[PDB]
């Protein structure tokens, strides 16, 4: 999961 | 500018994100977005116009932010879909089960349902806790734009996703799909924000  | 949920804004002269919400202060304007979307006090731009700057944050832990708008800026209870609008009309928390949707500059307006709670995202720059997921899609822009259900409850701002080389999760199934928001009611009670509805 990455931010955005 | 109009601020709508889902729309662009840039930070810095640089990244952009999406508005999740026009909130008040008392007498200030402001939007809720992620808190990765900027430092405290950097600038705000809608179409080329500074329209604020960063007032609070948190990033990472949580990922919440908010901006305080000039008074020539005019807030809008809405959230954009396509050429059309969701009205909001509170924040009450919806379920897991519940169909939801969500709106950014990137992906547009899309929908999908709440699949779990208190979900830890483990970022580059640290944990962020308490997210909920739900499998609506979404991608790069989209950080801080507004979930929200059909009928009109704002349910938190976009915080990140299981992204693949094309910027998004759209190209994946649902069943496949992790999109991660900071819920609302926290980010409006610490920073003491009113939701303007309508």
């Amino acid at each position: 999961a990455a931010p955005f | 500018a109009n601020i709508v949920g889902g729309i662009e804004y840039s930070i810095n002269n640089a990244s952009l994100c999406s508005v999740g919400f026009s909130v008040t202060r008392g007498a200030t304007k402001g939007f809720v977005t992620a808190g990765h979307c900027g430092t405290v006090n950097a600038t705000a731009r809608i179409g080329g116009a500074v329209v604020g700057t960063f007032a609070a944050r948190v990033f990472p832990g949580n990922d919440r932010a908010w901006v305080s708008l000039t008074s020539a800026q005019t807030l809008l209870p809405r959230v954009a879909n396509g050429s059309s609008f969701v009205t909001v009309r509170g924040s009450t928390e919806a379920a897991v089960g519940a169909a939801v949707c969500r709106s950014g500059r990137t992906t547009g307006y899309q929908c999908g349902t709440i699949t779990a709670k208190n979900v830890t995202a483990n970022y580059a720059e640290g944990a962020v806790r308490g997210l909920t997921q739900g499998n609506a899609c979404a991608g790069r822009g989209d950080s801080g734009g507004s979930w929200i259900t059909s009928a009109g409850q704002a349910q938190g701002v976009m915080s990140g996703l299981n992204v693949q080389s094309n910027g998004n999760n759209c190209g994946i199934p649902a069943s496949q799909r992790s999109s991660l928001f900071e819920r609302l009611q926290p980010i409006l009670s610490q920073y003491g924000l009113s939701l303007v509805t309508g």
